[PDB]
């Protein structure tokens, strides 16, 4: 009973771990489709630089 | 004479109350090692249950 109730208390930590890196990757890659957005976007100022009689 | 004879068979039944010292003594020495026997009944579970950890 410390051999069995720390095993499946193991499992529950690896359990644990495994399903917050599974939330915490996929909360990470909902930051590159916006992080490079605003890059697509940052690069898409700089052609409206580049015409003048929209710049001015 | 009857009365020399009396002790010495008092001896035999004086002697039996050492028979009656040791058929608990080795079964009192003998059992409590077999409860020590059963040590491997916990060794069958721990390896067994090994497995199960496994």
């Amino acid at each position: 009973e410390k051999k069995e109730k720390q095993i499946e208390q193991q499992k529950k930590i690896q359990m644990s771990n495994l399903m917050n890196q599974a939330r915490l990757k996929v909360l990470r890659a909902r930051d590159d489709l916006i992080t490079d957005l605003l890059n697509e976007a940052k690069q898409r100022l700089s052609k409206v630089v580049k015409d003048t009689t929209r710049y001015q | 004479q009857g009365i020399q004879q009396l002790l010495q068979a008092e001896k035999r039944a004086a002697e039996k109350v050492a028979d009656a010292r040791k058929r608990k003594a080795r079964r009192l020495k003998q059992a409590k090692e077999e409860a020590q026997m059963e040590v491997d009944q916990y060794r069958r579970e721990r390896e067994q249950e090994f497995q199960s950890k496994q």
